[PDB]
Order: structure tokens, then C-alpha cells, then sequence
């Protein structure tokens, strides 16, 4: 048991990085994504500033219209220790982006409304001057 | 040896790290989530502008 | 702004106009006049949170948005009625997000329509307790999100209907249903990851069947012992298969207490586990 | 010195325990993001696209006026 | 008398758990009658009856050797029917028995007088159904056995099926 | 109701109108009436799991859609036709796509079109089984992602293009995009980690080279002693370059076990490793 202890956990030691190295190709994929869709967001939010407008407009238009074993034990241990500082770097760009992109909702959920309700208005108006 | 008494802290502070980033991309799904039932019918009355202004064009113009 | 007279003037208009107050044209503004009105209502009954009445007012807002012809916007507003219900205190939260579905479905908005589609089942169960119905939805509602390319989604309702299957004695059906739900995750080599806990629950899920069914389901299960996620699967499995194929109700009542270390047993895994624990001492009896 | 050989595995289980769960939180982590990464591909298509059908009505009421 | 449907239980107490009798109602059948029990078109056994103010009306008892033996479980549905014996030829005269530790937990290798075996052996299962190829457990010495009938003789012809008497031989 | 209805009621308004029916202006209105039949009946198609029907009837909507001037949302249907055919039973599934990216291409919509033309690809592979064209595709496509400063996409991209270059026969054209890929990707911290695997394929890939083309690309890359991450890239490379390079099969297939536990290999690795397996054997025996 001494040794199936001394080995075993030792074993886990080795494991204890492909298991928070794992974490890290799991963090990859959100990080990338993550970034890839930052982007997309900022073309997806210049719909709703894009709607803003033309509605603006178009309300316009349709109001002019309408009117050493321990040893090495001991290494594994920094080894996790240099990978730990990797869950901190995902665990940041994981997180400023996440805070960066929920504001980012916010204004979106915003604009997105504020247009909703010039859609309605006018549809109410122009529905009536139909065909 | 006491590296291993000491690492063991190593990690469960980081066990707390991912448990709020587990929790963070879950609070944005919700706030996506509910984006997603706003914005998406949100066009779907454009679709009704895009019908009703289509349609002011085939008789004023 | 009284609530109830809302409700009342908006009852004043919602009427196919006549005699001078029809004159010359309708009122399809009338109806939609009343649906605003009812809609103020609803506002106000959310605010002292009476949601009951706030969900009945929207219910109203919302027949009366068919009567017009705009099945949009009017879903949109059985959707409100359902969450007041919902977070209410009375029932009709089923209703009124059935209601929602026949239009988001006959529209063309599939997407939608099994966003709330989960919802339901996720009601019917937690609430109303029928699974018989909610197993139906969360199922139909993963078929709609397999073809709007959506598999995550596809995949996060069939895990649903197979885990409530096997828990409703329905075990094969659940292997086969984490069979699918297992192929259809390789392709991602980025799900490579999670199609294991599918072979672990796959292999516990026993139809009672007498051959090697699980001992054959740990072998497809391509495994290499160095590897981590892997023996948080089938490693415990295959301890599991001996103390099963030699009925010894204590090996494996205590390789589950110990693999109850390094992963801890959900509900449901420990449900099932236990099953199969008398399934040991009853064949030892049998 | 023995105390100091099981007083070591004591704490290294300890230590190998809170680990594997870290790693069970990121299996569910990559099923969680990616169900959601699926969520967002179909919003860049309806917004970029509804600005289309706002685009097009935007066009056609100006020259209802003119 | 041609046969009823009952229900199989578990043992009352160990007392009745040691006398490899099915323990049954007072209000059904009488103790010192046989049954053949039937679990299947090519599965008869035949076991003693014992009543007990514990057994309810219409289920049987039996004790987890038993159950292993007949392989009964709790709580199925089983057909009981009296059997009468032919005091002509199952009358056993020497039976041999094959006995071994019931309990693989304690097992020693101290000496065990068969003369004495023999004597509280029929002291206590006198007036009883033995089959061959019948598993069951002794009481001696507040030690657990568990023996195994593999031969009977009547007062020489081998039978299948017995019924231990006062002047009955055991080996 | 009924689709097959629709159908032909669609028809018989899809038609450049002619004699009296058309007068002066044309149908621009009727083409469009009957692209929403089409339309609702690819709908209840896809309720009843008619797929096929659905596809094809989008098919239809779409291509009048076409036939009425508007490009974009009729690219739109040829896409959910797509997403018909591909869950489906016909075919038509690759060409719909063709069909959408020809529309998103010339019509100043390049992203949705690399989005689409890597879907094209990998339908293409995990399909039509054609790794020569999907190929094609993946790197056409990958062009436009790192168009649209989506590095990171472009490099998704691009290591299919070389993961399935080196399964074909190009072991060279694979390392090269390695080093490409390898290069755009030190630019950003959030990569070094992974930059490593990189190095390993693009060693392990040998185009018959007699050099040490391999040992300089090891040497290329920056390694210590300390570091953990880069245990799974070089250090074993450098062992399987002294087996190659001493015709000794069984060191490197020893070494290969041995490194199999550290870091388990995946069929990529399994395959290619046994091709230089074979590589030595067959220097061995001559």
C-alpha cells in the first residue's frame, strides 16, 4: 500500500497534467470561438446601429408620405504549477472577453428594442395604407 | 513532500477559478438566450415592414 | 390606469364595429387597440406581482393578436403569458407555451419553436410530473435543432430523453438512444472529449440481458489506459462486469464506493447502480 | 520515517482528489460553449440579414417620396 | 386438494430456517402435511410443511437455502398441492448425505463424532421429505452445515424422493 | 392545408403572365406569392419529416426567388434546403450549397461564404469521401477567413488542409502549411502552448527526404528542460530521428509505446508513425 500509494498518486501526478492540459484544448476552442465570435458581434451590433438609422429614415419617409521518486513527485508538481499559470491566462481572456461582450449584449438588446418599437409604430401606419 | 501538502492549494484555488467560468459563459448564454428571442423576432417585424413598405412603394411611386 | 378598466374598454372595442361607428372603413386598428390595452394591464398587474392576473391579461392581448392576423407578434405575447404563469403561482404555463409552438411551428420558425419546445418538456417533468409527454417533446424538440444544423442542442435534448428513459424502465432504448447520440459526437473531434460518459452510461443501462452487452459496449470503447477522461468511464465498467458476471454483491457495492472518490455519483448514475445491486443479490436468489 | 511517508499520502490523495473534479467542471465546460457557439451562428445570420430587409425598406419609402 | 396458487415469502424466524420445512399459515394447511411444489412444467419439488402465527393466508415460506435449491424467489407465483407418500416404497432405510460447511466463514478442522450427527440428525427431521440432489442446513453443535442428499435407500432399491422415519440410517 | 395543394397552386401563379393576365406591369408580385407557397409547404414538410419534399421545395421557392430579383434571401432558402437534404435521404445537399456560396460570393459576402464553403468541405470528406476536392475547399475557404482577420478561422482551416494533405500522400505540402500556420501563430500568446503540436506533425511528415529536414525543424523550434508542455513535441521527435536514422524498427516503435503513455496517440499519429515504421523496415531488408 506504501508503494501503491507512493506510485499510484505519482501516476495521478503525471495524469494531473494532460488533465489540466485537456482543460486547456477545452479552453482553446471556447477562446477561439470566444474571439472569433467578438468579431462577428461587432459586425451583428452594426445591425442593430444599421436598423437605428435607417428606421429613423424610414419613420421619416413614411410621416412625409402620410400627409528519487520524491523527486520527481516534486516536479510533477511544478509542472502543474507552470500549467496552473495557463488556466490564468485562459481564465482572463475568457473572462474580459465575456464581460466586454455582456455590456456589449446589453447595448444590443437596447438598440435592437428601441428599433423594434419603430418597426411596430409604422407597420401600424402603413399596414392601414396598404396596396 | 511538502510541495505536495503545498501544490494541493495550487489547484484548488484554480477548482474556484473555473467554477466562476463555468458560471460566467453560463450567465451569458441566459442573456443570449433571451437576445435570441428578442432580436430574431425582433426582424420578423421587420419582415412585416419589409412587406408593408414594399407595398406603399407599388402605389406612390 | 386602472387594470380591471383596461380590461374593460379594451372588451369596449374588441367587436366587429357597426351601425355609425363602423362608417365607412373596419377596425382591424380596434383589435390591435384592444391587444395594447390588455398589454397596459398585464404591465400593471406585473408590477404588484399578481402575475396571475398579469398572465391571464396577456392571454387575452394574445387571442385577440389571432383575431387581427399576426401570428408573430402574437406568439410573442403567449411567450409573456407563459413566463408570468410560469414564474406565477397558478398553472396554465403549459398552455400558453403550447399555444406559442403551433405558431412558431405553422409560421416557419423551427428554431423558436423548440427553444420553447425544451421549456415544455423541462415543465411537464419538473412540474406536472409526465414524463410519458416529455420524453415525446424532448425528442421532437432535438430532432428540430438536428436540422437547423444545431447538433450541440440536438444532442443536449436527446441526453434528456434517454436519461429519463432509463429511468422509466426503458434501459435498451437508452443504449440505443446514447449509441446515436455517440456517433453523432465523433465527428466533432472536439466532443471527443464527452462521448465517454455516453459509453459508461450506455454500458449500465441493462435491458436484463443475459449475454455480453455491456462487456461488448466497453469494448467498442476505444480506450488507452495512460489516458485520463477515458478511465472515468469504462475502467470502472469493466470491474463493474466481473462483480456482476460472478454475483458478488459486495465487490461491486464497494468499487462504486470507491470510484465515488476520483468522480462523484449524480443522482442518476446511483439510481441505476443500485439497480443493478439487486440485480446481483436477486440472480444469487433467484 | 513512516508518520511522514502516510502523512504524505494523506495529503497527496487529498491533493489528487480536488484535481480530478477541476477537469470534470471543463469536459462539461467544451459541451456547455460549443451549445451555445451554435446559439450565436444563427444571430450573426439574422442580424446582418435583417439589416437587408430594413435596407431595402428604408430604399423603397425614400423613393415613395421623392 | 388439486392445487391452489400461492405466494412465495421469506422465513419467520431462524428457528424454522434450520428445520428445512416451508413455513406456511394455520389458516391454509396443518402441520405434519407434504406438498409438491410447482414452479414450472419441468420443475417439481417437495417440501414439509410448518405452520407459524407469522404466514399469511395463501403464501408460502421458505428459507434462503431453499430458494436456492428450487431456485424460488420473493415474491412470485408458485402452485402448492398436497402430496400423500406411499409408506411402501419411500420409506428411507439408509441415506448418504453429503456434508460440508454451509458458511465458508468459519471453517475449522476439528473433529466432528458422526455418531452423534446421526442420532440428532433424525431427532429433529423425523417425519420428513428428502430429495436427492437437496440442499439444506444442519444445527449441530450451534455450528451451520449444509448437506446434500445424494443417495436414498428404502427398506435395496434407490428412490428418488423419501421419508425419513424413526428407524431411518444415516451416512 | 395540404403541401401538394400548394404546390401546384404556386405553379400555377409562378409564370411570366402573359396575353391579358400580364397588361403592363409584370408578375414581380405573383413570383413572390408563390415563393411563400412553396415556401409553407417546405414547412410542413419538414413538420411531417418529408425531408426530401422539404429540400426540394426549397429548392423551388428559392429558385423563383431568383427568378424575382433578390439574391440575398434567396441565397437564404437555397441554405435551408441545404440543411433539408443534408439530414435527409436524397442528395441535392451539395449542390444547394454550390448553389448558395456562387450567391454569397458574388454578392459581397464573403464571410457566410467561408462559413459555408467548410461546411461544403466537410460534406465533401465525411460524405462524398472526396479529399481531393474538400481540400480545395478548405483552403479557398481558409483564404477568406484570414481575409476577414479571423486568423483563427483561417487556421482551422488550414490544418485540415494539411491534417488531411499528409492521410492522402502530401507529407512536403503539409509540413509547409505547418510552417505557415506555425508562424501566424506565434503572434499571438494565447497559442504558444499549442504551437508545439504544430512542430510535431510538421517533423513528423517526411516526404522521402533524405536530409535531416526533420532534425532541423526540431532544432528550429525552442525548447529547455523545465517545461512540461513542450515533453509532448521534440524530445520525443529527436528519439524517433535516431531511430530513423539507424534503420532500427524497434526502437522507434518501442519508443512510440513508451511515449504512448505520457501522451496518447490518436490515429493521425498511429498512421503516420507506422508509415515511417515502414519507411525503416523497407531500408532494413535492402
Amino acid at each position: 500500500r506504501a508503494d501503491q500509494l507512493a506510485d499510484e498518486s505519482l501516476e495521478s501526478t503525471r495524469r494531473m497534467l494532460q488533465l489540466v492540459e485537456e482543460s486547456k484544448d477545452a479552453g482553446i476552442r471556447t477562446l477561439v470561438m470566444l474571439d472569433e465570435q467578438g468579431e462577428q458581434l461587432d459586425r451583428v451590433e452594426e445591425g442593430m446601429n444599421h436598423i437605428n438609422q435607417d428606421m429613423k429614415e424610414a419613420e421619416k419617409n413614411l410621416k412625409d408620405l402620410g400627409k528519487a521518486r520524491e523527486n520527481e513527485m516534486d516536479e510533477n508538481l511544478e509542472q502543474v504549477s507552470g500549467i496552473i499559470g495557463n488556466l490564468r491566462h485562459m481564465a482572463l481572456d475568457m473572462g474580459n472577453e465575456i464581460d466586454t461582450q455582456n455590456r456589449q449584449i446589453d447595448r444590443i438588446m437596447e438598440k435592437a428594442d428601441s428599433n423594434k418599437t419603430r418597426i411596430d409604430e409604422a407597420n401600424q401606419r402603413a399596414t392601414k395604407m396598404l396596396g | 513532500n511538502r510541495r505536495l501538502q503545498q501544490t494541493q492549494a495550487q489547484v484548488d484555488e484554480v477548482v474556484d477559478i473555473m467554477r466562476v467560468n463555468v458560471d460566467k459563459v453560463l450567465e451569458r448564454d441566459q442573456k443570449l438566450s433571451e437576445l435570441d428571442d428578442r432580436a430574431d423576432a425582433l426582424q420578423a417585424g421587420a419582415s412585416q415592414f419589409e412587406t408593408s413598405a414594399a407595398k406603399l412603394k407599388r402605389k406612390y411611386w | 390606469a386602472e387594470a380591471m378598466a383596461l380590461l374593460a374598454e379594451a372588451e369596449r372595442k374588441v367587436k366587429n364595429s357597426q351601425s355609425f361607428f363602423s362608417g365607412l372603413f373596419g377596425g382591424s386598428s380596434k383589435i390591435e387597440e384592444a391587444c395594447e390595452i390588455y398589454a397596459r394591464a398585464a404591465n400593471m398587474f406585473k408590477m404588484a406581482k399578481n402575475w396571475s392576473a398579469a398572465g391571464n391579461a396577456f392571454c387575452q392581448a394574445a387571442q385577440l393578436h389571432l383575431q387581427l392576423q399576426s401570428k408573430h407578434d402574437a406568439a410573442t405575447c403567449f411567450v409573456d403569458a407563459g413566463n408570468a404563469f410560469k414564474k406565477a403561482d397558478p398553472q396554465e404555463a403549459i398552455n400558453c407555451l403550447m399555444r406559442a409552438i403551433e405558431i412558431y411551428t405553422d409560421m416557419g420558425r423551427f428554431t423558436i419553436a423548440a427553444k420553447h419546445h425544451i421549456s415544455i418538456a423541462e415543465i411537464y417533468e419538473t412540474e406536472l410530473v409526465d414524463v410519458e409527454k416529455a420524453i415525446a417533446h424532448y425528442e421532437q424538440s432535438a430532432d428540430y435543432y438536428k436540422g437547423e444544423e444545431s447538433n450541440s442542442s440536438a444532442n443536449k435534448c436527446l441526453l434528456k430523453v434517454a436519461g429519463y428513459a432509463a429511468q422509466l424502465e426503458q434501459y435498451q432504448k437508452a443504449i440505443d438512444i446514447y449509441e446515436q447520440v455517440g456517433t453523432s459526437a465523433m465527428d466533432s473531434p472536439l466532443l471527443k472529449y464527452s462521448a465517454k460518459d455516453y459509453f459508461f452510461k450506455a454500458a449500465l443501462c441493462h435491458f436484463c440481458i443475459d449475454m455480453l452487452n455491456a462487456k461488448l459496449a466497453v469494448q467498442k470503447y476505444e480506450e488507452l489506459f495512460p489516458a485520463f477522461s477515458d478511465s472515468r468511464e469504462c475502467k470502472l465498467m469493466k470491474k463493474l462486469l466481473e462483480a456482476h458476471e460472478e454475483q458478488n454483491v459486495d465487490s461491486y457495492t464497494e468499487s462504486v464506493k470507491e470510484y465515488d472518490s476520483i468522480s462523484r455519483l449524480d443522482q442518476w448514475l446511483t439510481t441505476m447502480l443500485l439497480r443493478i445491486k439487486k440485480t446481483i443479490q436477486g440472480d444469487e436468489e433467484d | 520515517a513512516l508518520s511522514e511517508i502516510e502523512t504524505r499520502h494523506s495529503e497527496i490523495i487529498k491533493l489528487e482528489n480536488s484535481i480530478r473534479e477541476l477537469h470534470d467542471m471543463f469536459m462539461d465546460m467544451a459541451m456547455l460553449v460549443e451549445s451555445q457557439g451554435e446559439m450565436i451562428d444563427r444571430i450573426e445570420y439574422n442580424v446582418e440579414h435583417a439589416v437587408d430587409y430594413v435596407e431595402r425598406a428604408v430604399s423603397d419609402t425614400k423613393k415613395a417620396v421623392k | 386438494m388439486a392445487g391452489r396458487s400461492m405466494q412465495a415469502a421469506r422465513c419467520p424466524t431462524d428457528e424454522l430456517s434450520l428445520s428445512n420445512c416451508a413455513v406456511v399459515s394455520e389458516k391454509d394447511y396443518q402441520s405434519g402435511q407434504h406438498v409438491i411444489v410447482r414452479t414450472s412444467p419441468n420443475h417439481k419439488y417437495i417440501f414439509t410443511l410448518r405452520t407459524h402465527p407469522s404466514v399469511v393466508p395463501g403464501s408460502v415460506a421458505f428459507s434462503l437455502p431453499q430458494r436456492k435449491w428450487a431456485g424460488l424467489s420473493i415474491g412470485q407465483e408458485i402452485e402448492v398441492a398436497l402430496y400423500s407418500f406411499d409408506k411402501a416404497k419411500q420409506c428411507i432405510g439408509t441415506m448418504t448425505i453429503e456434508i460440508d460447511f454451509l458458511q465458508k466463514k468459519n471453517i475449522d478442522s476439528n473433529p466432528y463424532d458422526t455418531d452423534k450427527m446421526a442420532a440428532e440428525f433424525i431427532q429433529q427431521f423425523n417425519n420428513q421429505a428428502f430429495s436427492v440432489g437437496q440442499q439444506l442446513v444442519f444445527s449441530f453443535n450451534d455450528k451451520l452445515f449444509g448437506l446434500l442428499v445424494k443417495d436414498i435407500e428404502a427398506m435395496r432399491q434407490k428412490i428418488e424422493v423419501g421419508l425419513v422415519v424413526g428407524n431411518s440410517q444415516v451416512a
